[PDB]
RNA sequence: UUAUUAAAAACACAGCACUGUGCAAACACGAAAGUGGACGUAUACGGUGUGACGCCUGCCCGGUGCCGGAAGGUUAAUUGAUGGGGUUAGCGCAAGCGAAGCUCUUGAUCGAAGCCCCGGUAAACGGCGGCCGUAACUAUAACGGUCCUAAGGUAGCGAAAUUCCUUGUCGGGUAAGUUCCGACCUGCACGAAUGGCGUAAUGAUGGCCAGGCUGUCUCCACCCGAGACUCAGUGAAAUUGAACUCGCUGUGAAGAUGCAGUGUACCCGCGGCAAGACGGAAAGACCCCGUGAACCUUUACUAUAGCUUGACACUGAACAUUGAGCCUUGAUGUGUAGGAUAGGUGGGAGGCUUUGAAGUGUGGACGCCAGUCUGCAUGGAGCCGACCUUGAAAUACCACCCUUUAAUGUUUGAUGUUCUAACGUUGACCCGUAAUCCGGGUUGCGGACAGUGUCUGGUGGGUAGUUUGACUGGGGCGGUCUCCUCCUAAAGAGUAACGGAGGAGCACGAAGGUUGGCUAAUCCUGGUCGGACAUCAGGAGGUUAGUGCAAUGGCAUAAGCCAGCUUGACUGCGAGCGUGACGGCGCGAGCAGGUGCGAAAGCAGGUCAUAGUGAUCCGGUGGUUCUGAAUGGAAGGGCCAUCGCUCAACGGAUAAAAGGUACUCCGGGGAUAACAGGCUGAUACCGCCCAAGAGUUCAUAUCGACGGCGGUGUUUGGCACCUCGAUGUCGGCUCAUCACAUCCUGGGGCUGAAGUAGGUCCCAAGGGUAUGGCUGUUCGCCAUUUAAAGUGGUACGCGAGCUGGGUUUAG
RNA sequence: UGUAACGGGGCUAAACCAUGCACCGAAGCUGCGGCAGCGACGCUUAUGCGUUGUUGGGUAGGGGAGCGUUCUGUAAGCCUG
RNA sequence: GCUGGUUCUCCCCGAAAGCUAUUUAGGUAGCGCCUCGUGAAUUCAUCUCCGGGGGUAGAGCACUGUUUCGGCAAGGGGGUCACUUACCAACCCGAUGCAAACUGCGAAUACCGGAGAAUGUUAUCACGGGAGACACACGGCGGGUGCUAACGUCCG
RNA sequence: UACCUUUUGUAUAAUGGGUCAGCGACUUAUAUUCUGUAGCAAGGUUAACCGAAUAGGGGAGCCGAAGGGAAACCGAGUCUU
RNA sequence: CUGAAUCCAUAGGUUAAUGAGGCGAACCGGGGGAACUGAAACAUCUAAGUACCCCGAGGAAAAGAAAUCAACCGAGAUUCC
RNA sequence: UGCCUGGCGGCCGUAGCGCGGUGGUCCCACCUGACCCCAUGCCGAACUCAGAAGUGAAACGCCGUAGCGCCGAUGGUAGUGUGGGGUCUCCCCAUGCGAGAGUAGGGAACUGCCAGGCA
């Protein structure tokens, strides 16, 4: 509706692209980014400062022509700034004590709602979780419980 | 924007390629097009249209 | 307290509250020593908020700040396993491959803080609002139904800060009170330590009233002294282009002593008043500009001081616990019906076993004792699987294996305990030494901690350097900058405006080329579901239809429509022309090669055309032995094609930048606003004409609807001209002047004028044309008189006459 | 502010309409004299004339040709109590 | 990148306040324009004739819009339990207008080129040196905006 | 109806000067382009330095007589194919 | 020559001989070190290791004898034009 | 070389549209027989065939018809270049160029080459 209205909208997308290049390689693969865009990211930091502007012009160019919300939404989870991400972790730890203290009454909800949960391994993990807590041993396996639930949270496959 | 720029490489062993644009969304099939190649001084097929 | 315009309601104040601080205290001054705090010790010191006293300080942890907790995700320095490249001893009669060493590069594992996350913290920063409908305007202002908020104002005090009409209107104060005082209400915002209510006393504090008092005033008069005046003596000043320096009308860079016309005026002093010389004193302080400067702000940029985490060194000796990878070593997987502690991916109706078995027992051991594995011999010849059921069928076996975990060896972390010999000691004691410095020695206490040095992660307007482009708009924000179409555009081309209409940042491998073929809108008749199209049979129309999209110009040889083949949307070019200052852009016959179409003549270097775009620098890829800082390579560089811009500020100042300054400054500008002055009459005021209608008959005796023509123009406005090296306001006092569109007096006309009293119009400017409360007032209201208490110009007169009440820089 | 809507006096034509003949009227033109630039022919050649016609307002600006002062060589020359 | 001043004389020539671009709009670079120097063709200007395309003035309503009058009128509205009405009217026809974004028509001038007699100090073009300027105002003509309101703005 | 500056536009009441006398402003250096002038000429010319000290020596070096391409390279020819 | 903590020895104290203390215009080396300005702004940079401050001696100072260059031929200190 | 027909051109309505008449030995258009040569997103109307039995119905050519379309004067008028003037939002004067529309009128085509048939 206004040429300058598009301008600030496009410029806002430009600084978003400048945030992707300023993000580490290990966390770069987390976002569902296409290979064509991904390949342009690695060349962006290794190019000289003036070429970064051209690369920033590149990154903005084919990022506007496609959908942006899933990329922005996925980036928000990694930054842990989207509201649904932090509450998801709240319920993820809310089912820990619901499961680590009983071990039988909490598995029903997980299997009924999530069909990719390996109940063969989950029961054994709770067996170790009960053993370490009862024997007042350091929680060397409690961390792995959260990783498995977190991994299955976003379709581990 | 929606269009994706593509490169057409000669089916022969030469590395000479041509530049063009095709909409992948509507035409995802690879092109079967032949065009003149100066290095071989003949007409050669071009493929691998992204 | 603002020396030298603000003495206050501002600051401070004892008190109150919160927070930080255990002594080598926090903090500050200082690269550090050291000092202050304090030679004090939580009843002490520092910081912050409020500010006697009395009643009290209600709700909310959402964001920021603070504390604690850490479960988890992200995260640098640090260390160097793979992968690739270069070089070559050699292997190759060569193309090539390639041992070791060295080198360059991607970078697995270790990696904390920090960020988030949780609970508190509001006498921390802060917040306490809506939408629908009810009364209550009861003695005190509190009740329902909802939002996406964490929460909707407790008491206190109401005329408050939005809200308006009849200054809000009643009463005091006054004859008359836009100020003052308690109150009606249609009022609830503030608002409870950025404190709320009341508060005696206090104050050169704001406003109002009353009593005595007076030249403050009607209305000034006289007198006493110092100037002002004359004489004698001494003797400045700012300013000054030159002057032999009049009034009036008009012109003129627009307010004329100097111009044009005309009138007046003997020459020259002195004492005065100040209307003018856009007077004098300052290169305005009011507005604009500068790719000017300086301060301030931040979730603007790049940085940093400082704070903080980790690694490395100072920095050590004895251990104990234990987290992580790696090598086999055997088990290990209880949702359910089910012989029953079923792991996923393929083969699978059999492998194994007298190189001695089903099934009975202990030992060790897994272990949710529900169950299972196993050395041993006893034992002396054997076990399954679709079986029906399970989502899924096997300890019938053969493998990649995942998780949990058992026991050695390897590597590296983390935690805890002991000690002293590093290091610290603003602990004691002794000496230099008749010394609260310092050093040396003993001992005690910590102790490889703290702290320090380099790098690194985080915080970091506390500090430093900058940016915030041009066009005009306003309480805060926005829009435009490139290209294309028609008109404006005045018949070559081109031609601007805040001139009127718009579109583009694509798309098409067919929607291009060739060849062949065909020609619609709209309407008539007929025709079935079927209607205003379904497709049509017959007809006037040869394009008013269509031409991917906005518009225009074209399109029948069709460029419009359909089908076959198709890549000429090709490579190197390209004489020549046009457009622009140029970069650039467009057309382009024709040549060489290889192609597609049709038989051939020929067409095809994209789309009917005009917008669909980006020059250079610097990056990726391929080729080029083009070059290769001793030789051969290599690295690197060059050339060509190629993808590489919201470089959109689109001829593209940085790869990297937002705002304010009434605390501002500097250099310029009437290159640019406001008030006034001369154009102007959109709106509105004044006059006249046209005259249907209402008017006892009777249009202009008196109005008069729908319209038109003129004039100051004092409201509401816009245009070029400026005094920014200065054009001082609003109002009041003194002073007045001019025109009459006359308020009175004067002379009349008409009258629906009996007289007085009246109403309208004409002539007439000689004179006169008010006193007080309110508010700074102009104006206006009110009180009370007369003949009235006139209308306008005087730059809406008058500060080189006064006033500073409004406007009023600095608090 | 003062006649102020012919510049004034003033004009019944000294206003207006149509014609004719004259005059005044600028630095315009012509006459005389003088200077300078510009081409060309003939006198002839470092060049001026019998000439020839023409040109000669001018800011920013450009081109050309000169005057004046100090000092140096000229200059132990010259003027000079 | 601003303001101010830039000092002796003579002669000759002598424009602009425009275009493009500019973190540019009071500055700057190229061009437009000026001066000097070199070279070059009847080079260029004036006029006559010839060969040219307009869509401007004007005019018109075939095409694109607006709109009036009269005639024929499909149909819409009500009533009568096929008829009618003091309601409205599509379309066509004849006439009348207007239009920058309409032209079945269409000038004068302007512009391009060729030929020619005469005149014009080559006044024409190419290159080189040096500039200045890029704030224009008014009047006439044809326009946009404004009320053809303006000592109004922007155009040729 | 003065001068200077500013501007389209000034005596303008837009700026500056009270007067006189003196002082006061496009210079200098190093490179680069063009013109005039002088020498030499397919050659021109020396720096530093020595020095009989502006002489002479000194040809170190620079420019040009051949250019084309980025370059290897080619050559009165050169780059693209 | 004396001389503690601590026996030896030290730290320290006294006496004696030698050199310096400060000033100075420029030059040298070193230790610190900006901005105005240019890029038409500005952060890389230039400005510039300049101005400025301090230290040491000098008449000069610094540097001075190759772990230097060059390229398969080769020069054999440093310094300056 | 005289008449008729057909093809390829000159010019593009004085070149056409409409109405009536005329033509089949010859030149033209419908109409017949349909294994094939040419190929479909759908048959031999309409484009490709091996045949002359019929007809000039439609079309085409020719002639007349001025109903329409079209061309088009002369004069007049609007407009305009140049210079001057006016009571200057617009006009006039001297001269030059000269509209559109309308009227009279014209107009039922002309022409080149070749082939065939009748004299």
């Amino acid at each position: 509706v206004s040429k300058s209205e598009i301008k600030r909208d496009a410029e806002e997308l430009k600084r978003l692209g400048a945030e992707i290049v300023d993000l580490g390689k290990n966390a770069l693969d987390k976002i569902p980014l296409d290979a064509d865009l991904r390949a342009a990211i690695e060349l962006a930091q290794r190019i000289k400062m003036e070429g970064r502007r051209r690369q920033l012009q590149l990154i903005g160019k084919m990022l506007r022509q496609r959908d942006v919300e899933p990329i922005r939404q996925a980036l928000d989870k990694l930054k842990n700034r989207h509201n649904q991400q932090v509450v998801l972790f709240h319920k993820l730890e809310n089912l820990r004590d619901r499961l680590i203290d009983q071990g039988d009454d909490a598995i029903a909800e997980v299997l009924n709602l999530w069909p990719d949960a390996d109940r063969q391994q989950l029961r054994t993990l709770i067996r170790n979780a009960k053993k370490e807590k009862e024997g007042n041993k350091p929680p060397k396996s409690a961390r792995q419980i959260f990783q498995y639930l977190r991994e299955l949270a976003e379709n581990e496959g | 924007g929606i269009r994706e720029k593509i490169k057409l490489v000669s089916s022969a062993g030469t590395g000479h390629f041509y530049t063009t644009t095709k909409n992948k969304r509507t035409k995802p099939e690879k092109l079967e097009l032949k065009k003149f190649d100066p290095v071989v001084r003949q007409h050669v097929i071009y493929k691998e249209a992204k």
